[PDB]
């Protein structure tokens, strides 16, 4: 109950973000989320490959 | 014996120019959403964390 603000701290809440910076990266990602112990868990792959 | 009539001379230039072009492109925009009950599987973290 400490903080006042909350909707979610999607910055403050990712452990690694090491994201693709790109404008054409393709991603995935899959969830593990309970809410009723509490856990959750999140994790995002992204991609790029081009050619000329 | 110098002042006698000359002769009379037609001149005609020619510019031709000739262009050709072709473009071809072709794109793909595909996306997927899903949920299970403690599982999700999305195209970002945004996206797991809207649908719920």
């Amino acid at each position: 109950g400490l903080l006042a603000d909350d909707e979610f701290p999607v910055d403050e809440f990712l452990n690694v973000n090491l994201a693709s910076t790109s404008a054409n990266a393709s991603s995935i990602a899959f969830q593990v989320a309970k809410l009723g112990s509490g856990t959750l868990l999140d994790l995002e792959l992204s991609a790029l490959q081009n050619e000329s | 014996s110098l002042d006698i009539p000359v002769k009379q001379v037609q001149i005609e230039a020619r510019i031709v120019t000739v262009k050709e072009g072709n473009l071809e492109e072709l794109g793909v925009r595909w996306g997927v959403m899903s949920t299970n009950g403690s599982h999700s599987v999305g195209g970002s973290i945004e996206s797991n964390l809207w649908q719920k």
